[PDB]
């Protein structure tokens, strides 16, 4: 009637939980995390870059 | 879901805050009723915009989630309104 | 006073609308009245209409439960046209059912 | 009681925090003196994301090389299991999945 | 606002607008149809 479309797939469907951010979105092991948002909190969840 | 939420469904609101003295509310509009209490989304964070402007709860952001807490005078409010008994939930005791 | 001179309209008002069963406005009272619902209703001794006057009589003509009058057209819904769906309602009862 | 097999799953993303758990819960079962074989160290599950490192376009291309590390390592033994209820119940650790399962 | 029936005195109130009730009606013409009525309820006549 108003306020939605079939909304199931693809990039308008889904947003980053911290930021609300649709772009650069991070789904590998279903992460849900836009970019800027996960490089800075990477070391805080286990990820230790090296090589 | 829209439009102004029930008088009965206002105090569904109250009455879960009353007894337990917390209450999250996830941040968009558009999401299914918050797990616990089975109302509308939107209607529960337009009852909680409601009660913060006139004090009475403490929110508290974060992550889109919005982690309420309950004050000393927040729990004057609601049991005049409740009409519950005086000294009915100490959040001291366990 | 000695003990109270009508405070069963009063103490019941207040403390109904913890169970929420107090019914306001000339629709909602006829669809009280329509209904397996309303136990007491009121009016105003005087307030306009000889039929509206007469429209809560004779409704309740049709399936029981009376009228009173309590005073002024202003004062009567603050104590909470009125609908309602011991201890404060035992002046009440005993005039309502027997004399 | 009856004659058992139970073999003990062990995860964690630190090497340091499973090193306590292999030897003392071999030690631990040389207690009772059960069936112990050794800890069979399965390959490592090195998990990976590579994302840009600035926010927006500008500068040279440049990427981050983000790891993970999961280390499945298995504790066999051969004995029933109110014996190992013991074992296990005790000396847990801070942050490490540990699920115990017969067969 | 419910005043519009055939009132009468002494002691019969005659109703107008007849209700076919889901679990008063509308009048333009042919129809029969409820307000409060959550479905929309249609007969002609």
């Amino acid at each position: 009637l108003f306020n939605t479309r079939p909304k199931k797939f693809g990039p308008g469907s889904r947003q980053c939980r911290v930021c609300f951010n649709r772009h650069g979105m991070v789904r590998k092991y279903g992460l849900m995390m836009c970019r800027q948002c996960f490089r800075e909190r990477a070391n805080q969840i286990g990820f230790v870059k090296y090589r | 879901k829209f439009s102004l939420i029930p008088k009965a469904n206002r105090k569904a609101i109250y009455e879960y805050l009353f007894k337990e003295g917390v209450i999250v509310v996830q941040k968009n509009g558009k999401i299914e009723r918050h797990p616990e209490v089975p109302v509308p989304n939107l209607h529960v964070m337009m009852t909680l915009r409601s009660l913060q402007t006139k004090k009475f709860v403490e929110e508290k952001f974060n992550w889109q989630h919005n982690y309420y807490f309950l004050t000393n005078e927040g729990i004057e409010f609601l049991r005049t309104y409740l009409h519950l008994p005086p000294t009915v939930f100490p959040s001291t005791l366990t | 006073e000695v003990k109270d001179l009508m405070t069963a309209i009063r103490k019941v008002l207040k403390n109904a609308l913890i169970h929420d069963g107090l019914v306001r406005g000339l629709h909602e009272v006829a669809k009280a009245l329509d209904a397996k619902k309303a136990q007491v209703c009121f009016l105003s001794e005087s307030c306009s209409e000889p039929a509206y006057k007469k429209l809560v009589q004779g409704l309740c003509k049709e399936h029981g439960i009376p009228l009173l009058d309590v005073t002024d057209s202003k004062e009567l819904g603050e104590w909470a046209c009125v609908c309602v769906t011991s201890e404060a309602l035992t002046f009440l009862q005993n005039h309502i059912k027997t004399l | 009681q009856r004659l058992h097999r139970i073999r003990i799953t062990l995860t964690s993303k630190d090497l340091k925090s499973i090193e306590r758990v292999c030897t003392e819960l071999i030690n631990g079962a040389k207690e009772k003196n059960l069936q112990v074989a050794g800890p069979v160290r399965l390959p490592v599950k090195t998990l990976r994301i590579t994302t840009r490192k600035s926010p927006c376009g500008e500068g040279t291309n440049t990427w981050d090389r983000f790891e993970l590390r999961i280390y499945k390592r298995l504790i066999d033994l051969h004995s029933p299991s109110d014996v190992v209820k013991q074992i296990t119940s005790i000396n847990i650790d801070p942050g490490v999945e540990v699920e115990v399962t017969i067969i | 606002v419910l005043k519009f029936y055939k009132v009468d005195g002494n002691d019969k109130v005659t109703r107008l607008r007849k209700e076919c009730p889901r679990e008063f009606m509308a009048a333009h013409k042919n129809r029969t149809y409820c307000g409060r009525c959550g479905l929309t309820y249609i007969l002609n006549a």
